RNA sequence: ACCAAAGCUAGCUCAACAUACUAAACAAAUACAAAAAUACACCAAAAUAAAAUAAAACAUUCACCUAACAUUAAAGUAUAGGA
RNA sequence: ACGAGCUACCCAUGAGCAGUUUAAAAGAACCAACUCAUCUAUGUGGCAAAAUAGUGAGAAGACUUGUAGGUAGAGGUGAAAA
RNA sequence: AACAAACUCCUAGCCCAAUACCGGACUAAUCUAUUGAAACAUAGAAGCAAUAAUGUUAAUAUGAGUAACAAGAAGCCUUUCUCCUCGCACACGCUUACAUCAGUAACUAAUAAUAUACUGAUAAUUAACAACCAAUAAACCAAAACAACACUAAAACGUUUAUUAAUUACAUUGUUAACCCAACACAGGAGUGCACCAAGGAAAGAUUAAAAGAAGUAAAAGGAACUCGGCAAACACAAACCCCGCCUGUUUACCAAAAACAUCACCUCUAGCAUUACUAGUAUUAGAGGCAAUGCCUGCCCAGUGACACCAGUUUAACGGCCGCGGUAUUCUGACCGUGCAAAGGUAGCAUAAUCACUUGUUCUCCAAAUAAGGACUUGUAUGAAUGGCCACACGAGGGUUUUACUGUCUCUUACUUCCAAUCAGUGAAAUUAACCUUCCCGUGAAGAGGCGGGAAUAAAAAAAUAAGACGAGAAGACCCUAUGGAGCUUUAAUU
RNA sequence: CGAUGUUGGAUCAGGACACCCAAAUGGUGCAACCGCUAUUAAAGGUUCGUUUGUUCAACGAUUAAAGUCCUACGUGAUCUGAG
């Protein structure tokens, strides 16, 4: 009976889960785009948005500081979370994170997979699925219906 | 626990012709707009994701090669130009990688 | 327990066997037409005139 | 429709004959731990065949059972046997 | 006829035994390497035609162990369990 | 009445069931003799006909796409991370499995990616290390142990002197490896020297987070109430008492490690001796045995059976034995008396025992409660003295009992992790299986029915779970009996 | 007998009624409380411990009561193995 649990179960054990986020997220630090499997990313994902959070706390707050010293793996990113990926996360409450599903691994195993990424990164843009525009025959309909609400207000 | 009799071949292919033994057809399926290729409709299209893939990674390569070594990565933002391109007034004062090839109609300036 | 497949099928075209051929192959024909005769743009026209 | 199926050859068997009976191949190496050119020694030998089995058990006995003399008969006779 | 390259017991010839405790290298003591195989759970076409995990017993001796040699079935070998 | 058969009529016939054994008539397919010539006839012959041997071989199913198997993460693609620690060399063994380039549709890897293991081509380990590498005389009693000097069990390892030893660059051979023995690229077995990391490696193919199973950590109050037993577990890692063995040691490789064996000690027997054992020894020695250190002891018997003495006679720490009936002290007992039989008549000790039964003997202690444990009583009429009897120290993975302590053993279970698990992808076994269109009840029946009778029930198919039945699977029952079937062992079996 | 694996526990219990408890009654050498009998009723219940391998049995403490039996002396392809 699995009621309530938020947290998957990886690895070898709770512990070895957060090793696997570890490397994770570093690498999501590091190169600001990844691939891996869509449960792991889906588990990454609330971590990858709260350590923007910890940046945003500052260099000088000790706490941000030994939390990005445990998460952030390879030393040298440290200064990169907070002089570089904090920064360009300020109006922006919660936004930082797109994660979109990837068609399966063309490796037998044929895993889920999925694309994380912190936005406003500098990478050719992912192909996001663009909604259909206003022209579109059944958006026109709608559009009239507005303009009738405009118009009876 | 072994079994008492062989099971004849109209209870097997009882068993295995049931419907739920079945492949399924998958109805999410359609067009990518961009190439033209298969892709289900919930999930990226392949085709056009390899196209960034390559891209990406030539990037990364080139962005590499700007690191001597392992653990020196910038401290300031990254900007990607192409072919026949100078670094906006906005865009100076970060790092900045030069690919040979003429930028990609699919990738916008920014 | 151990027994393999066989007849995998290939050609292999090498010079050494085709070299030392003892009846050399024996041609009833040439591949090629020496000499193309290239005919009157007005063929056409000189086809209704008989003489 | 797959998996499959069908061949007639390779050779063999049994006798006959036959000269006579250890084939072929030997450059080197071969009885050192065979195939390893070269140092004072040793070297060699023989003793009954037995039992399974039959006798409805088993105890004397039990044809043939790696010893040339064939064939037609005498004859399954004389004989021998826990007769 | 063939077998002692496993194993039983021998013969030659090598090799190991740290730390601690003791006047002591005393078939004493604690405890590794090492050697055994107590109890339990796994395992039971198994990792394994006898193992794994824990736990145990010995651990300068009637100790462990390498190499070469010996004893042969009416036999050998045996701190007898046929 | 009717309905109701292998009975009997009716219409036709080729005109009357059957197991072991017996008789008869035909006949498939081969071959041969003559025919024949779109596949036959008359004869003659035979390796002359398969629904049954846990038949043989090959091939195929079923179980089953089940059980089971594997590659730490990202990335700029061999760079960083996250973890775990059997490493380098030599000997023995293996024999090119090593290296470079290329290939991998399929073949090896229990799956891929790719390649130390599949395929092909081409190359390679170079002696200084190692192997190979004198005889005959003669002086030497004097351990290795940091060796000063000693201990007992008395100890591996060489100098010098003499006599001759071809005398003259470069001889020959081992040099790869991720390796060997286990049918496997096997969690097993493997000698030595150095190391504990500077070297080696990866527990997870991807998910999900059901049961049951495995492995772990934690647990309210209680603390052995669990149970054959505190087995296992534990924040405990302590004390006592019995039985049996003195002790360290040994044993049934693969169900027994013990109370069995050995053993110091003590005892019997047998030997007066020389070049292969015993022994290069000589009765304070050497063999054959018994018993089990120490301590107190080891009583009586030589009639039988042995063995000495070839007969007498001697031997029990040789095989082995060690009794009754009647009458008596006012009474139960029986010092005493009678008498029979024996070779001697069971002595000392111990005792309801690891000791036929009676037996849960009786009583005391221990517990709220004991067929347990301990202490006594004790004819045990079947104890008992080297096939040893009694006490005892120390010791014991031996077998029993108490106390403390500790605890999920239990009251009475619970939470969470990992492996299994279930879903996705790849590969893909096993026993088993007359055929199955494979219900329940009561009856019946080779005496316990899915299948018969009488009733009930009943669209068809997966997937997950449980084990009541299929007298479920395994192994031609090890128990039991039989066979004029075996073998091992012992003798007072018979032949020798 | 080309195997129908055997005692007692554990777990889960299915059934009978010849009722131990709970319910309704008849008779009493039934005043009352207790009891002793007999009829009817099987939906539900039927304890925890010390010793024994034990079923029985003895004993301690209780209970509304601690039933008698059948089920391959129910149940080992679910467990135990003391016997
Ligand atoms: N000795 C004997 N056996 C018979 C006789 N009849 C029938 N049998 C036996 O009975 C059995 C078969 O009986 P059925 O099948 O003939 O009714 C077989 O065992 C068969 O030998 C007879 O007359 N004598
Ligand atoms: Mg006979
Ligand atoms: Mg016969
Ligand atoms: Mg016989
Ligand atoms: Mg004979
Ligand atoms: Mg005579
Ligand atoms: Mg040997
Ligand atoms: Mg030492
Ligand atoms: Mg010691
Ligand atoms: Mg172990
Ligand atoms: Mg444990
Ligand atoms: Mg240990
Ligand atoms: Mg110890
Ligand atoms: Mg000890
Ligand atoms: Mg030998
Ligand atoms: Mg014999
Ligand atoms: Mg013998
Ligand atoms: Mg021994
Ligand atoms: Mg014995
Ligand atoms: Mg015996
Ligand atoms: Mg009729
Ligand atoms: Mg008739
Ligand atoms: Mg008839
Ligand atoms: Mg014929
Ligand atoms: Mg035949
Ligand atoms: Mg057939
Ligand atoms: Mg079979
Ligand atoms: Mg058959
Ligand atoms: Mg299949
Ligand atoms: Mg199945
Ligand atoms: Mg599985
Ligand atoms: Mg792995
Ligand atoms: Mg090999
Ligand atoms: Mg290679
Ligand atoms: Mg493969
Ligand atoms: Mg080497
Ligand atoms: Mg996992
Ligand atoms: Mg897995
Ligand atoms: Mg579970
Ligand atoms: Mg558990
Ligand atoms: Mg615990
Ligand atoms: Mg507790
Ligand atoms: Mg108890
Ligand atoms: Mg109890
Ligand atoms: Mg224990
Ligand atoms: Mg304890
Ligand atoms: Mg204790
Ligand atoms: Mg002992
Ligand atoms: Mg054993
Ligand atoms: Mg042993
Ligand atoms: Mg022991
Ligand atoms: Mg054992
Ligand atoms: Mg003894
Ligand atoms: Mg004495
Ligand atoms: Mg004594
Ligand atoms: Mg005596
Ligand atoms: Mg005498
Ligand atoms: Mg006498
Ligand atoms: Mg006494
Ligand atoms: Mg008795
Ligand atoms: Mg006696
Ligand atoms: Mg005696
Ligand atoms: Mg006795
Ligand atoms: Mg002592
Ligand atoms: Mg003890
Ligand atoms: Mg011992
Ligand atoms: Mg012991
Ligand atoms: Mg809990
Ligand atoms: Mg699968
Ligand atoms: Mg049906
Ligand atoms: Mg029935
Ligand atoms: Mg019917
Ligand atoms: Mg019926
Ligand atoms: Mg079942
Ligand atoms: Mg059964
Ligand atoms: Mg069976
Ligand atoms: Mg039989
Ligand atoms: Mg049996
Ligand atoms: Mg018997
Ligand atoms: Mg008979
Ligand atoms: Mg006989
Ligand atoms: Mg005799
Ligand atoms: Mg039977
Ligand atoms: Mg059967
Ligand atoms: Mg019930
Ligand atoms: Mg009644
Ligand atoms: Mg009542
Ligand atoms: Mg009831
Ligand atoms: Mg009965
Ligand atoms: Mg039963
Ligand atoms: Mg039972
Ligand atoms: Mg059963
Ligand atoms: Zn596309």
């Amino acid at each position: 009976i699995s009621h309530g649990r938020v947290f998957r179960r990886l690895g070898l054990g709770p512990e070895s889960r957060i090793h696997l986020l570890q490397n994770l997220l570093t690498g999501l630090v590091r190169h600001e785009r990844i691939e891996a499997s869509w449960a792991r990313v889906d588990e990454l994902r609330g971590y990858a948005e709260k350590l923007i959070d910890y940046g945003k706390l500052g260099d000088t707050n000790e706490r941000a500081m030994r939390m990005a010293d445990f998460w952030l793996t390879e030393k040298d990113l440290i200064p990169k979370l907070f002089q570089v990926l904090a920064p360009r996360f300020q109006g922006q409450n919660g936004g930082y994170t797109r994660m979109l599903q990837i068609p399966n691994r063309n490796e037998q195993d044929r895993a889920k997979m999925a694309v994380i990424e912190y936005k406003g990164n500098c990478l050719p843009p992912l192909p996001l699925p663009r909604r259909d525009s206003n022209l579109t025959l059944l958006n026109q309909l709608l559009q009239g219906l507005r303009q009738d609400q405009e118009a009876s207000s | 626990a072994a079994p008492k009799n062989r099971r004849s071949i109209e209870v097997n292919r009882c068993r295995r012709r049931n419907p739920q033994k079945l492949i399924k057809v998958k109805n999410n399926i359609d067009v990518c707009p961009e190439c033209g290729h298969l892709k289900q409709k919930h999930i990226l299209c392949g085709y056009c994701y390899e196209k960034v893939r390559k891209e990406t990674a030539e990037i990364r390569r080139q962005m590499g090669k700007q690191e001597g070594g392992p653990f020196r990565a910038p401290t300031t933002e990254t900007v990607v130009l192409y072919s026949g391109e100078t670094p906006s007034e906005q865009d100076q004062g970060k790092r900045i990688i030069e690919r040979e090839r003429k930028r990609p109609s699919w990738f916008t300036q920014n | 327990s151990e027994k393999e497949f066989v007849e995998h099928a290939r050609k292999a075209g090498l010079v050494i066997p085709h070299e030392r051929l003892e009846r050399p192959i024996h041609l009833a024909c040439t591949a090629g037409i020496f000499d193309a005769y290239v005919p009157p743009e007005g063929d056409a026209r000189i086809s209704s005139l008989s003489k």
